[PDB]
């Protein structure tokens, strides 16, 4: 989840 | 750094998962609210961009029972929702 939030 | 003011319900939701201001950064709004989908465990296990929050504060601020993280502008979209950006 963190990895995927980070592109935001 | 776009400095933003939470409205009441995001407030409650941030300060929640630690937050103690009142005024904030995009950064650290998103900051909270990435802690609050895992301190929820919202996430699906197997795909982890996909968040679940029907019957959650988080889908009543959002008004989606579930999203995708891959879902960038509708994302920002529903975050200003809930946000003044202060003038200053």
């Amino acid at each position: 989840f963190m990895a995927f939030w980070e592109a935001l | 750094e776009t400095l933003v003011r939470p409205k009441p319900l995001l407030l409650k939701l941030l300060k929640s998962v630690g937050a103690q201001k009142d005024t904030y950064t995009m950064k650290e709004v998103l900051f909270y609210l990435g802690q609050y989908i895992m301190t929820k465990r919202l996430y699906d296990e197997k795909q982890q961009h996909i968040v679940y929050c029907s019957n959650d504060l988080l889908g009543d601020l959002f008004g989606v029972p579930s999203f995708s993280v891959k879902e960038h502008r509708k994302i920002y979209t529903m975050i200003y929702r809930n946000l003044v950006v202060v003038n200053q």
